[PDB]
C-alpha cells in the first residue's frame, strides 16, 4: 500500500474516511474504507538492484449501514480506480454482513504501480 | 564450490581494426606473446592459423607477457610451431542494466546411427559428432533513454561479431566471441511491464580470465 | 523506468495521395526537411530511396523543421547524400474503444546451420539472419453502432497499408507502417460477451515521437 | 454496449425457385429495389452480378422499398451502375429447440511470407491474404419426435445451401448464406444425456436486419 | 425428452441365406411389402437396388404388412418405381453381459478447400463432403465360460457383416448393419479386473423400430 | 537461518533489534525484526556428501507502532537484501495488524546461500 | 535383493597402447588367460576376433589367471577354438565428484512389421531386431579448479573411446566400453547453482567384476 | 522407523537422547531427537510376496534450549545421515519455537532403506 | 569471414560511343594510362587487341591514371606489348529494386575424350576443356512507376550487351560484360506477388574491384 496516492484519490467521496489495516475505535455510521496490501508481482533486476517502482495488490473494504450506501460507495470506488493513471481493478466485489453491528460490507482487489520512494 | 548465478552482469564490445602480429606463443607454460608492446590489461582477439583450438577465442594480456585462459600444453593434438599470430584489440564494454533471468538453451549432441550386421544380438552403435550450437536469452525491461539501448540496436544493425562478457560478482569474467541479436520492440503482456529480449550465440570456446 | 502497459489506446489512419518532394535531409542532427511548407505537427510518411533505414517509416514535422524519431548520424552504413525525398501526408486517426488485452506474438530469428569440418571438436556454427515478422492482436467487444466498426471494416476491404498509432497515456506515440486485418464477425463463447478481433502487422521499423 | 449471448435461437430455411429481376439499386442511400411488388417483410436472396459485395447475401424487404443491411455508398471499389438484379424468395424458418453451447471456430488469416534481400537488417515481410473459412457448432439434445429433427435430416440429405438465422432475444437477426451439415446419430457419453451435433458454414458476408 | 444412456444392452446376429423378392414398396405411407408371407415380427435385411437410401438397412415386418423405420415419402431424390426388392431374414440375437462404458468416436465431416480469386476480400470457400466413418467401443469384463464369448470370437473369425442391435430399456431398438471386431485377449491393468474390448463399425444409416 | 550474516547486515538500521523465531519478553515500541527458516532447495551430492554451502528460505517480519515506520523499515530491508553478495528477495510484502498491542506488521521471503560451517 | 542407487561414483580412464597377445581362453570355466605375466588386478581390454560376445568388453585379471565377468560355457553359438586374443592395458581412473541424478534413457527395441496374407483373421507379425543404443546422463555442479574438469574436457577433445566405471558402494563395479561427451559450459537456471552435463554411450555389453 | 540403526548412528552426539514418537516425561535442558515414520515407497512384488527391505520416510526433530545448540545438532544430523550406507536426506530444515518451555526446534525428512527382519 | 547475400544490389548502364586510346598496358605492372584527362571514378570499357586477358572485360579507372583487375606475373598467356587500347565510358547506373532469389547456371566444364592405342587394360582418355556457357536469372517483383521499369523496357528493345554490376554490402563491386534480357510482365503464380523474370548471360572474364 502506498497511502497518500490512495487517500487523496478516495478522500472526496468518503470525506477522509480511509484507514490502513484497521478501523478506528469509534468509526461512526457513515461509510468508510479500509485498505491492506496482500501481495504483488516482483520488480527486482537480476544485476543486484530493484527498480524505483514496485507492484502491490491492495484490498479494499467499504462498511456502511445501509445496502444502497455501500453499493454506491463500491461503484464509485471502481469507477475512480479504473479511471486512474496507473491502477487497474481486477475481479468483482464480494459482499459480507456483520450481524453484531448490522453493517454491510464489500471487497475488491486492486493492482497498482506506486513510487517506492 | 557451488558458483551461484547472482549478480551476473553482461556486456558487449565492438571489434576494431587495429592489428598486430606478435610471434612466440610457447606451448609449455600459459602461453606468452613474446615482446608485445600492448599495455598489460587489454582484451585482445586471437586469430592465429595453423592451430586448432586458438582460432577465434578472446583473452587479456596480463601477468608479465602471457594471455591467461589458455592451456596449450597438450601437444599430441597440437602439432607444429607457433609462428605468426594475429592480435586484434577490442574496444570498451557497454554494460546491460535492468535485466531478467538468463536461460541458456541448446548445446545437445547429435550421434551417428547404424549397426554392424555381424552382431548376434544385433547391437546398435551410436557415434558422437556435431554438437549443436549453444545460445542464450536475456530478457530486459524497456527504456529508450538508456545507454545500452542505442548501442545494442546499432550493433544489431551492423551485422558483425562482437565480444560478449559475463562478469561474475567475484571479479572474474567469461569472454566469448559470437554474434548478438536484439529485438528493440515492445512485448506487451497481461500486467507485467514492457519486456525486451537480447539473444546471443557463441562461435567458439569460452575463456576464463581468473581474477 | 518501467514503462507500464496501462491506458494504451490504438488507432489507424488511411494513406492519402497528396505528395511533396522536399530535399535536404541532414545526417548530423535529428534530420531536417529544408524549407518544407507543411504546418508543424502533421504525420507524414517518408518514402525516400537511396537510403536503407528510412524506406517506409512514419514521422511528424515538429520543432523548427525536423522530423523527430530519426538518428541517422551513423554514416558507415549510411552512404551518399540525401537528394530527393518523398513526403506523403497521412489523414486523421480513428481511435479504438472497448479493447481487450493486446498480445504481441512472433519476431523470432532464424539462424543459419552448417559446420566447418576442420574443427577437431566438430563445432557447429549458427549465423543469424531473417528475423520473423512481428504481429499484434487486440480483442474488442462487439457493437455495430460505433465509429471504429465501419472504418475498420472498410479499411480491411480496401486491402491497402495504413498507419497504426500506439498512444501511451503519458502523451507519447509509436507510429508504425503496416497492414491491418479485421474480423467483423461474432465469436460466441461460454458466458463472456461477444468478442471481435483486429490483427496487425508491421512492414518497417517503429518510431517514437517524444512528447 | 456488451451484447450478451443469452436467448439466441437458431434456424434454417430452404431456398425456393421463385425469382424476380427488380432493377434500380441506388448506391447513395440504403439500397432500394425500385418498384418491386414483393410484400414488405419477406427474406429474399440477392444474386446480382457485376457487383462485388452483394454476391450471395440475404436481406429483407422493409421500410418503403429498401433492403436494410447494405451500405453500398462506398464506390471507389463499387464501380458501374446497378442494372439487373436477381431476387429469390426464401421459405419459412424451422427453429431449433433443446440446444447447447455454440462455439464458433476458425476464421484465421493466412499471411504471405518472403523477404526483400536489400534490407540491411534482413526484415521479413508478411502480406495478408486468404482468410480461413469460419464455421459453427451447436450441440443439441436428441429427440426423434420433434419438428426440427426431420427437417434438419432432410436438408442435410438434399446437399444444397440454406439460409441460417441467428435471432437475438432483442428482436434483431443475423442472416447468413451457407451449407448445413447434420449428424442425426446418438453420441453416448459417461452420464450426460444423448447429444446431437449440427455444424454450419458460411459462404458470404453476414447481414444485420435492425429491429 | 432427454433420452438417457442407462440400461442399454447390445447384441449381434448373423446374416443367413434365406431370401425373398417381395415387390410393392409404396412411397406414400410407411413402406409396405405387398403380400409377403413372412410372419410379422422378423428382422429382415433390405438390399433393393435402384433406390438410394434403402441399400443396406435393416427393419422389422410389423403392423399389417409394413416395415416401420422408413420415411420414403420424399421423392424429388427418390425417383422411379419400387420394382423388385430383396429380403434376407436375420437370425437370433446374442446379448452382451458385463459391459462397460460405450464411447462413440469419429463421424467428422471433411470439407473442401479452395477459393475464387475474384473476391476482393479473398474469401475462402468450404464445401462439405465425405463424412467420416462412425465407430463404437464397448469394454467388457472377461469370462471364458459365457455365451457371448464364443459367439463373438467366431463372428470375428468369419469376417462377414452382422446386424447390431442397441436395445433401450424403454423397449425400442436401433438396428444397424456393419462389421464387428473382437479382441478376445486379456488387457491387464494396475488393479482393475481383466478387460476385453469389442469394436463396431456401421456401413449404412440407422433405423428405429418404435415400440 | 544463518544468524550472524543477517544480524550484522540488519543491525545498523534497527540498532541490533533482530531476533530468531521469537520477540523478547519486553521488546519496546521501536521497530524490530524476527527471522525464521521455512525451507529451501537441497544441495546434496549423490556420491554421498553434501556441499559446504546450503540454500535456506528465511522469513522476515517488522513490527513497529506507526504505519510509516514499518513501511520505511520494510523498504530498507528490501534494498539492503537486494544489494547483497548472495541473497535475493522473492515476492512482495504482506501486511498484518495486531489489535491487542496496536502494532503494524510486514512479511517477505528471502532466498539466501550461506556457509554451512 | 533390491540393489539401491545410493553412493554410486562414476569415472573414466583412457585407453593406452601397451598390448599383449595371450592365448588359451578356455570355454568351460570362467575364462583363463594362460601364462599371462600381467599382475593380477589390472583392468585390461579384450579385442579378440573370431568370437562374437567378447569383441570390445573390459575385464580384470584376478583369481589365479582368469578374467572374471565372462560366462562363455555356452558353445552352440560360440564355435571354434580361442586362438590368439588381444589384451590392451587400461590406465588409471579419474573419479567424478559433485554429481547429480543419473538418468539412463533409450534402449528400446525396434520390431519388424509385415503380415502373412494366408491368415484368415489377418494376423500381424512382429519380429524383434535392432535394439536401440542406451545412453546415460549425469548432471554435475560446475567448478573449474577440480581434477575431473580438465581430464573430462581433454578426453572429450580427443574423440576416442574410454572405459567407464560405475562403482557401487558395496565394492563391486560395472565396466563399460564407450565414448564420452562433455559440455564444459555453464547452464544458468532460475535459482539453482550452475550445472554441467556429461553424457555417456556404450558400444558393447556390460561386465560385473564381483567383489 | 527402524530404531536400532538410527539410535546407534545418532547416539554419540546426543549421548543416547533419541526417542520414538514422544519425548520422555522429564527430558532435561540438553538437546534430544524424536523420530517418527510418515510414509514411504512400496516394495511389494506382484507375484504375491514382499521384499526383505522396505523404504520408509522418517521425520526428525531436535529440541535444544539455545539456538546455536539446535543449529549444530541439525547440521551434525544432516552430515551423519548424508554420509551413511543407505540413507539420504531430502529437503531442508524448518524451524519452530515453543514459548511455554522456551525451546527451539528443527525438522527434516529422511529417506532410508532398512532391513525388514 | 562468411559474408551473406543481404544487400546485393544489381545495376546496369548502357555504353556510349566515345573512344579514348591512351596506351600504357603492360605485363609487369597493372595497365596504366599516361597523362589522360579521365579523372578517377568513371568506369571504362577495355577491349585491347593483341591481348587475350583484357579481351572483353571492363574495369574502373583507379590508382592515379590506371586500371586494376590485371596484376598477373605469368608470361606465356599475355603476349604483345601495349597496343591500341580504347576507353569507352559507360552511362549512369540504375539499380534494381525489390529483388528476388537469384539462380545460377550449369558450372560443368566441357571435355575432349578419346581412346589410346598403347593401352592393354582399356584405360579411357578424359581431357576436360572449357567451362560451359553461364547465365543468371534474377526474378523481380511488380512495379510500373519506377525508373528501372522504363530502363528495362528500353534495354530490351536496344538489344545490345550491357555492363552489369554485382555489388557487396561493404563497398566491393564486380563489373562484368555480357548478355541480358527482360521478359516484361505476365508471370502469374498461385498466390505470391507478381514477378518479372530477368535473364543474364556471360561469355568472358569477370574482374574484381576492391573498394
Amino acid at each position: 500500500t502506498y497511502g497518500p496516492i490512495l487517500k487523496q484519490l478516495l478522500s472526496p467521496y468518503f470525506s477522509g474516511r480511509v484507514f490502513p489495516d484497521a478501523a478506528p475505535d469509534v468509526p461512526g455510521q457513515d461509510p468508510y474504507v479500509i485498505y491492506q496490501r496482500v501481495g504483488g508481482i516482483p520488480t527486482y533486476f537480476t544485476e543486484g538492484a530493484l527498480a524505483d517502482k514496485a507492484n502491490a495488490r491492495v484490498q479494499l473494504e467499504v462498511w456502511s449501514t445501509s445496502k444502497q450506501a455501500t453499493y454506491e460507495a463500491m461503484v464509485h470506488i471502481m469507477r475512480s480506480v479504473a479511471a486512474a493513471p496507473a491502477m487497474e481493478p481486477l475481479g468483482q466485489p464480494i459482499d459480507d454482513y456483520e450481524p453484531a453491528l448490522r453493517i454491510y460490507g464489500s471487497r475488491v482487489d486492486i493492482s497498482m504501480y506506486y513510487n517506492l520512494t | 564450490a557451488l558458483t551461484l548465478p547472482k549478480g551476473i552482469v553482461f556486456g558487449f564490445a565492438p571489434i576494431t581494426s587495429t592489428t598486430s602480429s606478435v610471434t612466440g606463443v610457447t606451448r609449455a607454460a600459459p602461453p606468452v606473446a613474446t615482446g608485445t608492446m600492448l599495455t598489460a590489461g587489454t582484451t585482445v582477439l586471437v586469430r592465429s592459423n595453423t592451430w586448432t583450438g586458438i582460432n577465434n577465442r578472446i583473452s587479456v594480456v596480463d601477468a608479465n607477457k602471457a594471455l591467461q585462459g589458455f592451456d596449450t600444453t597438450d601437444t599430441t593434438t597440437y602439432p607444429g610451431t607457433s609462428g605468426p599470430v594475429e592480435l586484434i584489440t577490442v574496444g570498451a564494454f557497454v554494460n546491460f542494466t535492468q535485466q531478467g533471468e538468463p536461460s541458456t538453451s541448446g548445446g545437445d549432441q547429435q550421434f551417428w546411427n547404424g549397426q554392424l550386421l555381424e552382431d548376434r544380438s544385433g547391437r546398435q552403435l551410436a557415434i558422437p559428432t556435431f554438437k549443436n550450437a549453444k545460445t542464450l536469452t536475456l530478457p530486459l525491461y524497456m527504456d529508450t533513454s538508456l545507454p545500452w539501448y542505442a548501442a545494442a540496436k546499432a550493433a544489431d544493425a551492423r551485422g558483425e561479431p562482437v565480444a560478449v562478457r559475463m562478469l561474475l560478482p567475484n571479479g572474474d569474467a567469461s569472454y566469448n566471441y559470437g554474434y548478438m541479436s536484439f529485438d528493440g520492440d515492445a512485448t506487451i503482456t497481461a500486467n507485467a511491464p514492457i519486456t525486451n529480449v537480447a539473444t546471443f550465440t557463441f562461435l567458439s570456446d569460452s575463456t576464463l580470465v581468473e581474477a
